[PDB]
């Protein structure tokens, strides 16, 4: 027969619905992400656009505001739901004491209410995950992550999905300290992981960068597209 | 061929020796007595046969129950022959020959301790503990986490201090026929008062323990002529046995044949299982294994591991070795396999985090 326990967990060592949650993450779609002393660049492809239909329903980056950028990897079914959540969560911040508290409020925001989402009966936690995205007063870049069990981190790379969106971030690596002083390559990384992320087919991969405190735009088929000629030129000067 | 010629040419005095006890067809079993002369006897010819016996064997010795010989003329007792039985059965049951000896033990000690005492102790020094009786317990039990399972009666193979001991499995008695059971655990003790020094062992007592009745069709009363009936045959007073037999199994169920050993049987220890400090044990006979660098640390790995037993931290050394001549090298380094380990954990709990709390639960 079935069995099975549910919440919590199993003397095996290892929870139940939480780390087994972590598998409905990683088989989300493929997305990246870096930051940066002025221009962050994120990316996302693996959508499976099939170009017989509209982009902007499979959109899978939201704004709750222009500061900050809202990055996720899972089912598009609860996003809505965060969406609506989080976007009155930040409204109502808005609302009393105009001035905001700094990163540190909307991501332990989140991640708290998907712990305490864990904890009372009658609630089943989320399989989805996020990484914030944006820039930090004073010209500071901004990212960090949303966990299971509700344990926020920041990263020096966002490396998710299956294995050819890790080496992304390995590329980023390779940039040392000092790369990029142009904002050129810096857009190009997401051009050349356009061919080692998904199937390479030009299509799923979006983008939108955000320098200092100007608000971001999403990128049309002209600067990424130029940046998309210069990222397989760049590859090549090291030839 | 030479030495099949002289082995083939030795016909000439066997020839002259087959006359005498050619008539022995066939084995045939005795009834009753009503005087000492005549008995009556039953051949597997199915036709019962009342008969004397000849002048060369004593009236005494003929005891009911007992396959003697007979000459087809004239039906008189010849010859006794002791085994009645069994057809087939045996060769499964029969296990000879030692193997993994106690070095492999992976560190427990007042565990394997307490069961050595109660068969290597009493058969090596029996004026002791009749002195010291009291008196021995009727049996032992093992169960718990598989590390580790089967082992531990393999450890008393190549620890046997004279004759080889019975091994016996619950499947192998499975019907088809039904009392054979009975029929061997009387035998197997018959066979060894003789000798003595027999152990008699069983394994997987769950499948065939199912306890204890359902509404219907049935289902688990085929299944209680496994369980009763062997615990039954275990009851015995004689002497019961003189080997204390032993138990092992996987869980402690059911529930039936577990009130009726503390009845009879004793000593129920559960495994243990590696201590913290423990892990290191087994790592101690595998670092023999191969070639070991000098600055590989054991106490590292094994906290790294719960749960592991033998059986796990066995592809540690494994994946070591393993990894190794995949990328060519020779030794393997702690830092090596143990990239490789907390792999080999987490990646195979993936599926199955291997709990035993669920069995029972
Ligand atoms: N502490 C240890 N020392 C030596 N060997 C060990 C240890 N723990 C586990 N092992 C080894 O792990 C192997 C696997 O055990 P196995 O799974 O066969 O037990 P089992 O017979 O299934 O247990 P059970 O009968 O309770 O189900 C055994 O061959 C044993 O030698």
């Amino acid at each position: 027969s079935y069995d099975r326990a549910i919440t919590v967990f199993s003397p095996d060592g290892h929870l139940f619905q939480v780390e087994y949650a972590q598998e409905a993450v990683k088989k989300g779609s493929t997305a990246v992400g870096v930051r940066g002393r002025d221009i962050v660049v994120l990316g996302v492809e693996k959508k499976s656009v099939a170009k017989l239909q509209d982009e902007r329903t499979v959109r899978k980056i939201c704004a709750l505001d222009d500061n900050v950028c809202m990055a996720f990897a899972g089912l598009t079914a609860d996003a809505r739901i965060v969406i609506n959540r989080a976007r009155v969560e930040c409204q109502s911040h808005r609302l009393t004491v105009e001035d905001p508290v700094t990163v540190e409020y909307i991501t332990r925001y989140i991640a708290s209410l998907k712990q305490r989402y864990t904890q009372s009966n009658g609630r089943r936690p989320f399989g989805i995950s996020a990484l914030i995205v944006g820039f930090d007063f004073d010209g500071t870049p901004r990212l960090y992550q949303t966990d299971p069990s509700g344990t926020y981190h920041a990263w020096k790379a966002n490396a998710i999905g299956r294995g050819a969106k890790s080496v992304r971030e390995f590329l980023e690596k390779n940039y040392t300290d000092e790369a990029i002083e142009t904002d050129d390559l810096t857009i190009k990384l997401v051009i050349k992981a356009l061919l080692e992320v998904v199937q390479s087919g030009g299509k799923n991969i979006e983008l939108a960068v955000m320098r200092r405190d100007q608000s971001l735009k999403i990128l049309n088929p002209e600067e990424i597209e130029k940046y998309v000629a210069e990222i397989e030129k760049e590859k090549e000067e090291n030839e | 061929a030479p030495p099949a010629l002289w082995d083939l040419a030795a016909d000439k005095q066997t020839l002259q020796s087959e006359q005498p006890l050619q008539v022995a067809r066939c084995t045939k079993i005795i009834n009753a007595d009503s005087e000492d002369p005549k008995y009556i006897i039953n051949v597997k010819q199915f036709a019962k046969f009342v008969v004397d016996l000849s002048d060369q064997v004593a009236p005494t010795d003929i005891e009911e129950g007992m396959r003697v010989g007979v000459d087809r003329n004239k039906y008189q007792i010849h010859i006794p022959l002791p085994p009645k039985i069994d057809p087939t059965v045996t060769m499964m049951q029969v296990e000879e020959k030692p193997d993994v000896t106690y070095s492999d033990v992976g560190g427990c000690k007042e565990q394997i301790e307490k069961l050595r005492e109660v068969v290597e102790t009493p058969l090596l020094h029996p004026e002791r503990f009749v002195n010291l009786g009291i008196e021995p317990p009727k049996g032992v039990l093992l169960f718990g986490p598989p590390g580790t399972g089967k082992t531990l009666c393999a450890r008393a193979v190549a620890n046997r201090t004279d004759a080889c001991f019975i091994r016996v499995i619950g499947s192998e008695l499975v019907q088809k026929y039904v009392g054979e059971g009975a029929r061997m655990v009387r035998e197997l003790f018959e066979m060894a008062r003789t000798k003595k020094a027999c152990l008699i062992f069983f394994d997987e007592i769950d499948a065939i323990g199912g306890a204890r009745f359902d509404d219907g069709a049935g289902g688990d009363n085929e299944v209680q002529r496994t369980m009763l009936e062997l615990i039954n045959q275990l009851d015995g007073f004689d002497p019961r046995g003189n080997i204390k037999v032993l138990m092992a199994t996987n869980r402690p169920d059911t529930l039936d044949p577990a009130l009726m050993r503390p009845g009879r049987l004793d000593r129920k220890i559960e495994f243990s299982l590696p201590d913290l400090e423990g892990r290191t044990h087994i790592f101690k006979i595998h670092a023999r294994s191969m070639s070991v660098e000098r600055d590989i640390r054991f106490e590292l790995l094994a906290r790294l591991c719960p749960n592991s037993t033998g059986a796990e931290i066995r592809s540690v050394c494994t994946e070591a070795g393993m990894f190794a001549i995949r990328a060519r090298r020779k030794i393997a380094t702690e830092k090596d396999f143990l990239e490789a380990v907390n792999k080999v954990i987490k990646s195979y709990a993936k599926f199955s985090a291997t709990p035993r709390y669920m069995t029972y639960n």
